[PDB]
């Protein structure tokens, strides 16, 4: 997260989260954090992680 | 212990390999402060990270 979240605001920005002083600027690199993570959708997990 | 939590120089070291946190957030580092730290400093093999 970069911006201070307001209630009920859709945000579609896939901007590269900068970790420290690494200018990523369109590409990845040294800890260029990609915040758009992924869901674990399997029946292999338990019953509360579904 | 017995020292001001100067977690800034604990964090901004660019000589890292992989930044892995297990129980705490990285945004309130200097804000949130702890009681006592028991560090386990040892050298591992490269495929053990």
């Amino acid at each position: 997260r970069k911006s201070n979240l307001k209630p009920f605001e859709r945000d579609i920005s896939t901007e590269i989260y900068q970790a420290g002083s690494t200018p990523c600027n369109g590409v990845e690199g040294f800890n260029c954090y990609f915040p758009l993570q992924s869901y674990g959708f399997q029946p292999t997990n338990g019953v509360g992680y579904q | 212990s017995n020292c001001v939590a100067d977690y800034s120089v604990l964090y901004n070291s660019a000589s890292f390999s992989t930044f892995k946190c297990y129980g705490v957030s990285p945004t309130k580092l200097n804000d949130l402060c702890f009681t006592n730290v028991y560090a386990d400093s040892f050298v591992i093999r490269g495929d053990e990270v």
